[PDB]
């Protein structure tokens, strides 16, 4: 057989969500044994098309994806790079090469480029389950943030955050905010936009 | 032995039958700081478990190239207990840690993060029997609570034997005073064990019949844990 | 042998948050609406443990904090023969924050310990010669464990409030002679004159700011604690923290902390039955 | 402080290795012939410490495990003053593996030594009421110390069998009321009802096996120990290792078990002399 | 309580007048190994220390980046005390070390050493009070001794309270019999206190005239560790 | 003292003479997983050995660049000695394992192997004076079924005094009763001493007989354990 | 003078086996102390032409040499390269340049290279006493073992396995294996020459 | 569960320097000018620790070592009803040397406690059975606590001069019967009946030199202490190093030890006014 257990359920860890043998691509928030589809999560069961998946509602780390645009946070500063923290469970590497787009000098690394506890905007040049993620500035405003507010959340409200065409990022700008992949956001006066941004995380599964 | 445990009305100390649950309440997201966290009561048994994970791990030797390191620890507060427990780890503490991470490690999907540790530290606040069990839901609702990918929830009870009657989640009384006591944890839409032990003294067909039992109390369990995580989404 | 070392900051906060923290201290207030010299809400839940003699479960703000007591029969001590004991101990549990690890008490827990301690002694808020039941004989002992499970900021003041609520709360066993401990029967509540508080200030920059939360606590430049009684004595100071303050800061955080100290008492009173 | 972590594989075996291992399975025998219900090659030496009161040193296949007692009188426990006490440490010494590393007992040291004094205790063959001297004031102790010298699988049933060995050889000497223990006259040997015997049974993929050694241990999916006493009534169970096991599984695994009970308890008789 | 602390000529026990130091003695460079040196004594309370730094920290890890981490040990010996004391730490030597390290903080130039630790052993050879703030001198001109560069030199004194009356720098019948102990330790010429400690009770006004009594015995002891400092040179 | 611990006879108290050594037993191979292991037996004094390595050393930092590193234990069991010995490592053990790791550093030829540990476990099962000798003799031969290579054999003995007679090989009476106790270990071929240590009292005459009557004892042993090393291939 | 103390005779450590000044290589199984030579092993004393030798019959351990070849077993999968387990007292390394021929890419390495728990046949390219050793597969019939038994035994043994002009090597394929430098053989159907490859271990010294 | 392990070198002495060091001992002198069998200057200074019953500081070179007791009264242990009890504890201060760190005793400084402890006690300098108050009852303990500040070679000979004075300058004070000690009544000095010292011959390479220095000791192949009594009893011999010796380097380090004994023994009695 080929039969769906659920309509747009809430969804929990070991739940049976389907039952025969579908040419579903690999995701984490499903076990797939033998001819059973299981839930790995919290989540919320979603049916596109002849395929499924599970949209994860718990969670507060960002899993590495390359060339996703993502606003870290910088902890350390080695020799010939920075150390930086992108709400992961493996922290980034912003190589100096990449930032100066040339060799580090005898006596170089003030740092006027980057120091601990700049935020910077950045996108992943290169991660896989053997290393940790690598980071590059290259892009156009990517680098050092300087001024504004970064509001930090779930990364699993991302795709929330900006919703369907963008339209929960339209309704967001014209109230008074870049939305990264990392669960954070760079963003008037007295803008206390945070506060609804809160209520977008605990809403997300309503209407 | 000292205390009658079943009753001439065929019930126990606590005016259950032998086929009865205490009575449980589950509590999420109950700390702040935690990735995840729990409450969860049978009866007088208390315990709240607290989850941080995956998080890269120091002591790169230690971590493992192609799965994440649990790192469990059960704990009693010293006002747990009846008489008050030093609050140094006891062998028993140590034994239960191991046998509590192990059965963690069949349900987390710990190849989802090399070279990670997944923490997952409980502590018994009250204790009146099954404290071991109480600890490892916590900590699995606690591990659901913070997003840890898992294969199941784990659900568990202890059966025993109090007077030659097989018997469903023990108490204290029944623990201290009875002739078995038997711990069994499952992931039970996978019908697999992840925890098993027994203290004590059964004959094989009591052995049997008691497990037999706790299954139908698992069941039970596993259904309000399934509920208890719905809960704040409907 | 044992040595203290300059820590990791375990909560690097950016440039940029810092000045949002602050941004509203001119107007006196501050990131959550509360004014400079306000707590931030409190609820105490007596009889939390319900296997401890008395406990609480004190929620200040995100922080929270589990006592609970234990009293046991004991021959005094040779030079204290007509006295009972108190010992405190805290935990801050791995439970409590993401860089906490177990192990026993680190120098943060055994001096929130040490702290508490003196402020409960000195106060005179436990007369431990009433603790005495035969005279060079035997006496209670007070165990007092106190749990950190949620570290949320200003953890001391959260485990002095749970300390005193624990030992208000902490219920008194019939001693039968034969001497024995009946559990069965309560014959009274452990004994106190009053409730004692600490009041924690934290300078940061040109401000002194009451009740320092997580994100305070990373930016401030040192913390002062002051401990009183209702008659709005001091009974406790403990400077803690890596940076120095003025004679003057000294000062003016005293001042601060015991307008405060007033309305804490007040509302633990009422959270006590007192 | 302490906590349980997930260890690295101290014995990592290649791909190609476990297929020979399992190779066998269809036809009901192992690597060295064995059935997958027989253990290994047993001996059993008694009085091997010559300065233990009792002793046994246990070959079983290439595990090697060394058992002795000795005996003290104390006062007995207060809430138990008609029991002497037992006492049993397990220690898995640097010698026995490779990467063992000394230091005091770890985890897997804890457990064994307590699944062992469970099974002791729990299967009423040693009546600690047995062990009073003078009711409410003088006791013996039996401190019971279990070493392994060889770690070449199933550790736990040959420390069962070390245990009981040791315990059943106990030489018990006269106690002199002035009181004191002349070790010059033997007056007894350490009461035992009977033995006990723990057997281990390892799930690899669709096989039980009995007596799993180094490398069934190394490609086993879990492990479950049952112990009996000779009327065969099951006296402790001990489920262990990573993986979990079916419903199915532990019923079949406790059915072989027992089978394997009755020879190996009738082998351990002999050993003993009973 | 027991004995009077303030007797009627209005002296203390020991002679000495409420705003009175007891005797003060410096000797730096004591130890050949170390790279600064210094015992203090003050009355029959005397410390040693020595420094050993700017070196490389091998737990890299535990190592700062962009400051010296500074590593200090308080420790009393057996045979300080009237009674034995146990050589293990107690927790009251924890809660001291990491009071003289934090005071130590805000006036060592740690920012100069990136990835260093400057270690900072004192032990106390007699305790007759306010071994802590003899400790921290003693650590504080050691560190001089070595070179290592400080905003400022630390001066301490313990005031209090006895039979009501305000007095300077306790000695242990004090100490033990009075009603305040109020340890104060600062950077004098940057007006900056870097101990500040309180055991007893005392009335806010109480309190400020005790500060203020401790500032003009710090002044002083501020004198004569400079002029130590400065007497090998001239 | 209490016993007569030389005889009318002139014999001792176990039927010995002066200069005659108690009954040696050797076995080698005794253990499989170890690289090398060992029994030996002198009168009813018994140790056994187990060696590992060489192999690469995870605290790098603590390995050395230009040797192998030597790890040496010596532990007694519990119910080794006539009363109850409690398993913590005691001050006894602490010191033997270090005299015993720098004899054994004269005979292993640690710089073949840099950046590696040699790890040599010795136990007492059974201990009726002369432990530290026979366990460094059954480290030593472990050690060679271990294959790695040494400089020569090491052999040992504890000569002493016994109401006035020096004596060799000491067994527990005259360890505890006697007048002086001096272990002496050597690499036999080479003429060196790789442990010496005296206990009690000797004159410097009666310390220069001893010594020449513990060469004496020494040789025999060197031949016993030269011959238990070749026993399997002849 | 110049004399030799023995014939071909089992020897152990501290045994003399010579005195005179020989020309003799440096071995680690022998001890020159002036003008004496001891053995520092367990072993066989060989005397050829003027000079002599100790043959080990003792050890479980391999010492690299470079040029040997090899069959080791992955332990851990660096970033640009596999730990390998050789039963030497160093572990070796097999850079991942030299398995391909190429560099690492931006997103490489699966394992279907090579992953933990493989079997490998290599060559040691380096190794002094100041480094680890390094492996090579570069030459033919190295890298990956497919199929096969592969028989662990004391590396002391390999040349007795394989024999004068490889007359123990011979003796064997006919009977029903490829014997490494390491102590380790690659190898028709319930082929049990274990059994007998066992045999030559426990009587190497015999005839 | 505890392993001693080769050290790494805490002071590597460049090839240069060992050449200057040994340069003139074909004349029979050292770098500082004392000749081969010359201890460096000693000072000791009685009574320096003031709240110890005795002590003394002693100064060796650059080594520096503080040893103090304090008696207290103890029941007797069973086996020995008719003597009080020593104990011996050395610490070496993380003070006293840079790769110092602090901790518990390592094997150095355990080592070095238990060479005292037996030198001490063999020797029969202190007669505990002096130490009874009431026999079978009331006995005093003599806790020895020995710390080396200064850590400058040959720290054993040190801490047995500091050991030995301070012993001598214990006051033992009266004790009233009702048992107390009244600390206001010295009745009595410690009573031992002679001095003992210890003697260190370090081997460098074809010379022997007594009272190594740090550079000798860095230098040296191994080095032997022995013990004695002013009769020139031999009453402790200890072997430390990596090192071996001859028989013969033996046979003559005793022989040039026991020269210096004498002289010592001489200084130390000047030292002590006896
Ligand atoms: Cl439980
Ligand atoms: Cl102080
Ligand atoms: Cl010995």
């Amino acid at each position: 057989q080929e039969i769906v257990l659920q309509p747009r359920s809430i969804v929990v860890p070991g739940e049976l969500l389907a039952e025969g043998e579908f040419q579903i691509p690999w995701s984490p928030y499903i076990l797939k044994i033998n001819s059973k589809y299981y839930s790995t999560v919290v989540g919320l069961f979603d049916v596109k098309d002849t395929q499924f998946e599970v949209i994860p509602l718990e969670g507060s780390f960002y899993y590495p994806k390359i060339n996703d645009i993502v606003i870290g946070l910088v902890e350390d500063v080695e020799i010939y790079g920075w150390v930086v923290d992108i709400k992961a469970p493996y922290k980034a590497y912003l190589p100096a090469s990449n930032l100066l787009g040339r060799s580090i000098n005898v006596g170089e690394d003030l740092r006027r480029y980057l120091d601990v506890g700049d935020y910077v905007i950045a996108r992943i040049e290169n991660f896989d389950r053997s290393i940790d993620p690598v980071l590059s500035v290259k892009g156009k405003d990517l680098g050092r943030v300087s001024n504004g507010i970064v509001i930090d959340i779930m990364p699993v409200k991302v795709p929330r955050v900006i919703g369907k065409n963008k339209s929960m990022y339209e309704t967001l700008t014209s109230k008074s905010i870049f939305v990264a992949n990392n669960g954070r956001i760079w963003a008037f006066s007295e803008e206390i936009l945070i506060e609804a941004i809160r209520k977008i995380e605990n809403e997300s599964h309503i209407k | 032995e000292r205390p009658k445990l079943i009753l001439d009305d065929g019930k126990r100390t606590d005016g259950r039958k032998p086929d009865e649950l205490r009575s449980i309440k589950i509590e999420l997201g109950v700390l702040k700081n935690a990735d995840g966290s729990a409450i969860f009561e049978m009866g007088n048994t208390k315990a709240i478990a607290a989850v941080y994970g995956p998080k890269e791990m120091h002591p790169r030797h230690l971590s493992l190239p192609d799965r994440a390191v649990l790192r469990v620890r059960y704990h009693m507060t010293p006002f747990s207990t009846d008489e008050r427990k030093n609050p140094a780890p006891s062998r028993r503490e140590i034994e239960l840690s191991k046998v509590i991470r192990e059965a963690l490690e069949s349900a987390v999907l710990v190849e989802l993060f090399p070279r990670t540790a997944i923490d997952v530290f409980t502590e018994i606040l009250q204790a009146d029997a099954g404290s071991r069990l109480v600890s490892l839901m916590a900590a699995s609702l606690a591990l659901a609570d913070a997003g840890i990918p898992m294969r199941d929830l784990i659900a568990g009870v202890a059966v025993g034997k109090a007077d030659g009657v097989i018997i469903l989640d023990l108490n204290e009384t029944e623990a201290m005073w009875g002739e078995a006591d038997m711990p069994i944890a499952m992931m039970p839409s996978l019908n697999q064990v992840t925890l098993f032990q027994l203290n004590g003294s059964m004959t094989p067909d009591e052995f049997r019949q008691a497990f037999d039992l706790a299954v139908k109390g698992i069941n039970i369990i596993y259904n309000l844990e399934r509920e208890a995580l719905k809960s704040k989404y409907v | 042998g044992h040595m203290s070392s300059t820590p990791s900051n375990q909560n690097i906060i950016p440039i940029i948050k810092k000045e949002s923290i602050v941004s509203l201290f001119e107007k006196g207030i501050r990131q959550d609406g509360r004014k400079l010299t306000d707590y931030r809400p409190l609820s105490i839940t007596l009889d939390y443990a319900k296997k401890a003699d008395g406990s609480a479960l004190v929620k200040l703000g995100t922080t929270m904090v589990l006592a609970g007591t234990k009293l046991e029969i004991d021959k005094p001590y040779e030079d204290t023969p007509n006295q009972g004991n108190l010992i405190v101990n805290v935990e801050l549990l791995p439970l409590a924050y993401e860089t906490f690890e177990p192990g026993p008490p680190d120098e943060n827990a055994i001096e929130l310990a040490r702290v508490v301690d003196r402020s409960l002694r000195d106060s005179k808020a436990l007369d431990l010669t009433k603790l005495v039941i035969e005279p060079g004989k035997s006496v209670w002992t007070v165990w007092l464990d106190v749990y950190v499970l949620d570290y949320g900021g200003n953890v001391l003041d959260a485990c002095t409030l749970a300390s005193v609520a624990a030992l208000y709360n902490t219920k008194v066993y019939k001693v039968e002679q034969h001497i024995s401990v009946n559990k069965n029967e309560v014959v009274g509540k452990l004994p106190l004159n009053y409730p004692v508080v600490t009041i924690s200030v934290a300078k940061v920059d040109k401000y002194l700011v009451v009740d320092p939360d997580l994100d305070e606590e990373s930016i401030m430049d040192a913390k002062i604690s002051f401990s009183y009684t209702p008659d709005l004595k001091i009974v406790g100071i403990q400077k803690s923290g890596k940076g120095s303050m003025s004679l003057q800061d000294i000062d003016q955080a005293e001042n601060t902390a015991r307008s405060t100290a007033v309305k804490l008492l007040e509302e633990l009173k009422k959270h006590l039955g007192i």
